[PDB]
């Protein structure tokens, strides 16, 4: 009955990343339903600190959206991924950052 | 100069960690501008501009409103739940409503719900009448059109209020609505398997549309090209990006084509 | 702003 959308998921920054320099991480989480929903920013596995969630929205297919930020400053050496966990994935799924 | 208002509901059963039992936000040309959720039980501004709003009733009026809304919610939750004939558990009640205001002065409205991510019932509100995706739908069909009231006062709501408060608004958010920020561009490529991909993003412009093109000479390359969905930034703005898989020889053939209005011409990009 | 009118299904 009820639909069960998985969500794709969006890893970027606010600026063009230089090492070294102060930026916003983004993840963009997209199509997914029903809302219920864990979103993490992950710094080398783990939890970030600061990390804002905008408001929910939704689309014209009723899927869910959602942004989380967190200010970052990037260096050669960390990790950064989005850990997403929703009931239309088999498993929490990690998405990572590209500088 | 088109411009649209926007509400979403989202009204839920089993409520969880970022998800309230009932959540009301109002948009203003996709960008929001209000909201309400369940457990502060107020509404409360999400952007500045709504400071410049002159009627004293306003937040509070349409607090009452919110708190309506929810209770009627949590109710059609309940009832579409013994008439679908389910269980007790995790249910989903959505509905979007707003109007547009286009170029010439013309005007659109709409009114859309919908049940466990399926739609369910719609306005046509130049027919006064409701679509029913469903036999479940139709009996609210049925209810609101012998009762013959709802789809009345709803188009009179989007013909009239919703537009009078969109050019209210429009006027409010001038200096927002107007601006232009410039995308700012870079190019990265990757070497894998003899393989080179180039990669193009846009960050950071102001307002949302932008076409973004891969180009071998000048030539698009259409179905060469991956490109991403137009992402929001934490400030408003967007982001953006489009890959191409090249053969490492052609390299300097290769320009990105960002297209937008803070740009008088297409930038073009290179690696 | 807001409908005033409830949607009652």
């Amino acid at each position: 009955g009820q639909a069960k959308a998985a969500p794709k998921v969006q890893v970027y920054s606010r600026h063009p990343a230089t090492a070294g320099t102060e930026n916003i991480l983004n993840c963009y989480v997209e199509g997914f339903h029903p809302p219920k929903i864990d979103i993490a920013l992950l710094k080398n596995g783990e939890p970030m600190k600061d990390v804002k969630y905008n408001d929910m929205s939704f689309g014209d297919d009723w899927t869910f959206q959602r942004l989380v930020y967190a200010p970052f400053t990037p260096t050669k050496s960390d990790v950064y991924t989005c850990r997403v966990d929703h009931e239309a994935f088999t498993e929490p799924q990690s998405f990572r950052w590209e500088p | 100069e088109p411009h649209s208002v926007r509400y979403f509901h989202t009204a839920v059963s089993e409520p969880s960690p970022g998800v309230p039992q009932f959540v009301s936000v109002g948009y203003l040309d996709g960008e929001a501008f209000v909201y309400y959720d369940s457990e502060t039980r107020r509404k409360e501004p999400r952007a500045d501009w709504t400071s410049a709003i002159d009627d004293q009733q306003y937040w509070e009026r349409n607090t009452r409103i919110s708190q309506n809304n929810e209770q009627i919610y949590r109710v059609n939750l309940e009832t579409l739940r013994e008439r679908y004939n389910q269980s007790r558990g995790s249910h989903t009640w959505q509905r979007m409503y707003g109007c547009d205001l286009l170029e010439d002065g013309s005007i659109r409205g709409f009114d859309q719900y919908g049940y466990e991510g399926r739609d369910f019932i719609a306005l046509d509100k130049d027919t006064r009448t409701f679509t029913a995706a469903d036999a479940g739908a139709q009996i609210t069909k049925r209810k609101w059109e012998e009762e013959g009231t709802f789809a009345e006062t709803m188009k009179f709501y989007l013909e009239n209020t919703c537009i009078e408060w969109l050019r209210k608004y429009v006027s409010y958010g001038k200096d927002v609505l107007e601006r232009r920020e410039r995308p700012e561009v870079r190019v990265s490529g990757m070497e894998a398997d003899k393989i080179l991909t180039l990669s193009c993003r846009a960050h950071g412009f102001y307002p949302r549309p932008i076409s973004i093109s891969w180009l071998k000479d000048g030539v698009v390359q259409e179905q060469e090209t991956q490109r991403g969905s137009t992402v929001p930034n934490s400030d408003g703005t967007y982001h953006i990006w489009a890959t191409i898989d090249v053969l490492p020889g052609d390299r300097d053939k290769y320009q990105c084509r960002v297209e937008h209005a803070s740009l008088p011409q297409p930038g073009l990009f290179s690696w | 702003a807001e409908a005033i009118i409830v949607a009652m299904v």
